[PDB]
RNA sequence: AAAAAUGAUUAA
RNA sequence: GGUGAAAUUCUUGGAUUUAUUGAAGACUAACUACUGCGAAAGCAUUUGCCAAGGACGUUUUCAUUAAUCAAGAACGAAAGUUAGGGGAUCGAAGAUGAUCAGAUACCGUCGUAGUCUUAACCAUAAACUAUGCCGACUAGGGAUCGGGUGGUGUUUUUUUAAUGACCCACUCGGCACCUUACGAGAAAUCAAAGUCUUUGGGUUCUGGGGGGAGUAUGGUCGCAAGGCUGAAACUUAAAGGAAUUG
């Protein structure tokens, strides 16, 4: 039976997309239905955060960030727990949290 | 041999695939604020003191 | 057996036919 | 007679004594009967014009290119050839060029070429269809048809002549260092086969 | 009436030489004897002489060309890479 | 034995005047023997540098610059413009969702022959007391913009020659130029130009650099 | 006062590189790699191999003059994962441990605008 | 993200 | 370098890694969304030219000129065919190192054809919303795209101007969503899959248990690959859909 009402993606109007490659396998996706996730992290970790302070000439220094859009396919989301498969009534719910 | 002393202040969990590793937060005796995590093989309370050969590594198998 | 390789095996097989008929016309 | 490009009368003025010249240039594609063509230093770059390869911009299509300035053309001149400016060394008064073979050049900036692509292009796109087109077309060049297979002859004859079936026997390709009367087949070949299999 | 179903001007040479051979001819022929516009006057009068000849019946223009075709693609392509070459000179 | 760190100079670095202090840093090749040695190979150098430390705010963290050595004398090396571009993690900061994005370019050259190409990049804004979620544009407002900018872009280039090109470049005046020609077709978040690189140059031009520094 | 150098510290996967240059980039002081002091052939990504690098790093560094460094941190980039090995942060870590100063950390990762079809095939690598 | 094939017939 | 791990490979002929350039080809991230356009296939850098289109507005015009359509036509992803160009990347075939009982598979490193383009072919996809097209009516909302209307509205300019951009109230058209079905359905579910034994708004196409079989043959198209049209003998009690428990 249908499992979605939106089958696996978000494509509604138009057909075609484009194919993105995931980041892990690199299987080809398209863009509506691979798994995107926000990547925003500061480029020295907590455990350095302290030090880099104490070693830098720079007082109060920026701390500067890295951005990434990651794009996984359904199969690697899975295995790397991205999605964590759902309930029946469970999966309708859109929410990020 | 530059062999260095630490002072369990926090244990964190246990790791290992059989769970016969321990993963605890120490600081240091000469230094108190240079705390590290390291893996610990035996049974550890709180407030024990480690031998480390090595000073500088992060323990691993977090979360 | 998969449909697409019944599929691939029956137009095989037909190649084959329409030689052996090639044979004699 | 015997040359697939058509070829291009033009007349100059004598500058020394009052009378007119004639020179049988190749034609290049799209040169027509009652145009100007100048040629010199200070030519204009348009096709059909004579230049020095030193007053042309870099990728400049030329044809009838002097390998030495004063020789009077000697690089693509059949039939839809030309020559490419790839570039100049003002320091050593040289410029490099591209040959219809493909082969890299440097020849002198003083060398002329003419602007544009030797006229007559596609003429080998058209199988000749028939033995009789092939003797026409070298009735006219020279006495190089039709050929015999040195497989096909006698040892008296022909390296690969003789035996009881017709086959070459020994290997084809041949060293540079040989003598003449040994030198049939594939001459210092580097490689031999289909290429890319 | 259509006297041929494929083989149009190569009809002329029956059975032989192999069907791509004769569609291989059978393209540069028709270009070969097509008649084309002439840049000069203006009209459809432009004949092929000999291989890259090509005379206008009027106004009596001549002009180098292609074998088979009064102007090939590369030679357009020259055309313009000349004009760009020379207008950037100028410019 | 080798040890090639024992035959080198430390060289130094200046910055042209065209910015706060001139203390860059430091360089060293090889040390100057026979057979056309380290006196040109020295010379095609490209030294990247915050404009927070070449002008010592550190509001300008980002937009690095590159610096060209052009010409040497004595233990100096005298630098020149060669480019800039901002920094990544700013130029990824400024990209985000629910918003239009318009990148506009253009190439034109100084009153020398400095020719060079000026990026610009531009965010729609989402204006006070807005409901709405996203504010994109309708692709001819972004049309507009992009010709607005490349108006401003090559009128701030073409005059104002290289060295008060970087005058005006360093305290951000054009984008707010494109802010008050831009502010009546549509709001704006972050106008910038996030890059400059030289295409060509002309003759060496001693005079130039010898007059830009000192 | 403090001579300046560029540490750039390309952690990949398979391997770390923590390879110190000029302000410039042409000459290079003590590039070292983790791959040439574990003889694990798989460990040359690990933490523990980067942070010895950057041992290495700063002991050649001494001697040689540099006192501070701008970080350059790289990816594989391109098509590959663009995302940072393991051993980028505790190269860094150790970089700042042996008293080299530190300033300007920024990320170097080659971001293409669509080129180069990814490796992989279209299923991708099947495991 | 190491390897892991197979299991006769009838018998609700 | 590469992997669970390794080895095929390059390496003192300086490989990987820096920096300065240059060349080639392909592609167009982030922005990029339950957003837009297109008959569909499809379409994402800027600018210019060419022609086209829906929706909206209209107190303009014709006046039934329409709906759906056997026959007949145009277009039609990818792969594939012919010839020229191109040929960076990736990569049916192939090679080769692993793994394995075997691996002519998965994994790794290369790599011909292809991938790109021009001129021609081909006409097929889970070409899918697996939901023909036109028309009418039936339910409660919040959004969003395009157009239009209105304001004891705001906003950068004049610190009180068209405008543009936001807010509120509407409205027409569109991609869609949320709740519930009063209704329908075998159910999954569905605002149509409703207005159906209380069965008739118009019209095209297709199916009649599972196989044999989209096979055989005839025809027709294609250079081929193959496409379109398309049986029978015979065989068989199930095959199949949705849902429940384990
Ligand atoms: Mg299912
Ligand atoms: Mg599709
Ligand atoms: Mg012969
Ligand atoms: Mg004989
Ligand atoms: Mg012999
Ligand atoms: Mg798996
Ligand atoms: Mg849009
Ligand atoms: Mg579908
Ligand atoms: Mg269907
Ligand atoms: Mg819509
Ligand atoms: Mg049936």
């Amino acid at each position: 039976p249908k499992k979605r009402a939106s089958n696996g993606r978000n494509k509604k109007g138009r057909g075609h997309v484009k194919p993105v490659r995931c980041v892990n396998c690199s299987k080809s996706i398209p863009k509506d239905k691979a798994i995107k996730r926000m990547a925003i992290r500061n480029i020295v970790e907590a455990a350095a955060v302290r030090d880099l302070s104490e070693a830098s000439v720079y007082p109060e220094y920026a701390l500067p960030k890295t951005y990434n859009k990651l794009h996984y396919c359904v199969s690697c989301a899975i295995h790397a727990r991205i999605v964590r498969v759902r309930s029946r009534e469970d999966r309708k719910n859109r929410a990020p949290p | 041999t530059p062999v260095t002393l630490a002072k369990v202040i926090k244990v964190l969990g246990r790791t290992g695939s059989r769970g016969g590793v321990t993963q605890v937060r120490v600081e240091f005796l000469e230094d108190t604020s240079r705390t590290i995590v390291r893996n610990v093989k035996g049974p550890v309370r709180e407030n024990d003191i480690l031998v480390l050969m090595e000073s500088e590594r992060e323990a691993r198998r977090l979360r | 057996m998969r449909a697409k390789w019944r599929k691939k095996r029956t137009r095989r097989l037909k190649r084959k036919r329409r030689k052996v008929r090639a044979r004699s016309k | 007679s015997g040359r697939g490009a058509p070829l291009a009368k033009v007349v100059f003025r004598d500058p020394y004594k009052y009378r007119l010249r004639e020179e049988i240039f190749i034609a290049n594609e799209g040169v027509h009967t009652g145009q100007f063509i100048y040629a010199g230093k200070k030519a204009s770059l348009n096709v059909g014009n004579v230049l020095p390869l030193g007053s042309v911009p870099e990728g400049t299509i030329v044809s009838n290119v002097e390998e030495k300035p004063g020789d009077r053309g000697a690089l693509a001149r059949a039939s839809g050839n030309y020559v490419i400016i790839i570039g100049h060394n003002p320091d050593e008064n040289k410029t490099r060029v591209r040959l219809p073979s493909g082969a890299k050049k440097v020849i002198s900036s003083d060398a002329r070429g003419v602007i544009g692509v030797i006229a007559g292009g596609g003429r080998v796109d058209k199988p000749l269809l028939k033995a009789g087109r092939a003797f026409h077309k070298y009735r006219l060049k020279r006495n190089s048809w039709p050929k015999t297979r040195g497989v096909a002859m006698n040892p008296v004859d022909h390296p690969h002549g003789g035996g009881n079936h017709q086959h070459i026997g020994k290997a084809s390709t041949i060293s540079r260092g040989a003598v003449s009367g040994q030198k049939a087949g594939l001459i210092a070949a580097r490689r031999t086969g289909l290429l890319r299999g | 009436a259509k006297r041929t179903k494929k083989v149009g001007i190569t009809g002329k040479y029956g059975v032989r030489y192999g069907s791509s051979l004769r569609r291989q001819v059978k393209k540069l022929e028709i270009q070969q004897h097509a008649r084309y516009d002439c840049s000069f006057c203006g009209k459809k009068t432009v004949k092929r002489g000999a291989a890259g000849i090509w005379t206008c019946s009027c106004c009596k223009k001549t002009v180098a060309g292609g074998a088979y075709t009064v102007s090939t693609a590369a030679a357009a392509t020259v055309r313009s890479t000349i004009r760009r070459l020379r207008e950037m000179v100028e410019a | 034995v080798v040890d090639p760190f024992t035959r080198k100079e430390w060289f130094d670095i200046k910055a042209p005047s065209t910015f706060e202090n001139r203390n860059v840093g430091k360089t060293l090749v090889n040390k100057s023997t026979g057979l056309k040695s380290a006196s040109d190979a020295l010379k095609g150098r490209v030294v990247e540098v915050c404009l927070a430390d070449l002008q010592g705010s550190e509001d300008h963290s980002f937009r690095k610059i590159k610096l060209r050595v052009d010409e040497v004398q004595g233990k100096n090396l005298l630098t020149n413009f060669h480019g800039m571009d901002f920094t990544t993690d700013k130029l990824r900061s400024m990209v985000r969702k629910w918003q239009t994005l318009i990148e506009a370019n253009v190439t034109v050259k100084t009153s020398d022959d400095y020719v060079l190409r000026i990026f610009a990049i531009a965010f729609t804004r989402k204006q006070a007391n807005q409901v709405k979620r996203h504010s994109y544009a309708q692709s001819s407002h972004i049309r507009a913009i992009r010709k607005v900018i490349s108006e401003i872009l090559t009128k701030e280039v073409q005059g104002s020659t290289l060295a008060q090109l970087t005058s005006k470049l360093i305290p951000e005046v054009i984008n707010k130029e494109i802010e008050n020609a831009t502010k009546d077709i549509f709001p704006l978040q972050n106008i910038h130009v996030r890059k400059v690189k030289l295409l060509k140059q002309p003759k060496f031009d001693v005079g130039a650099l010898m007059a830009l520094h000192g | 006062s403090q001579v300046f150098g560029v540490a750039r510290i390309y952690a990949s996967f398979n391997d770390t590189f923590v390879h110190v240059t000029d302000l410039s980039g042409k000459e290079t002081i003590a590039r070292v790699t983790g791959g040439m002091k574990v003889k694990a052939d798989r460990d040359e990504s690990s933490p523990y191999a980067a942070m010895l690098a950057a041992q290495d790093v700063a002991a050649k560094c001494k001697e040689v003059g540099i006192t501070a460094v701008h970080v350059k941190i790289r990816a594989t980039g391109g098509t590959r994962t663009k995302t940072p090995g393991p051993g980028g942060q505790a190269a860094l870590r150790a970089l700042a441990r042996s008293g080299l100063r530190i300033g300007r950390i920024e990320d170097v990762t080659p971001v293409p605008s669509d080129s180069t079809r990814k490796k992989g095939g279209r299923r991708g690598r099947r495991l």
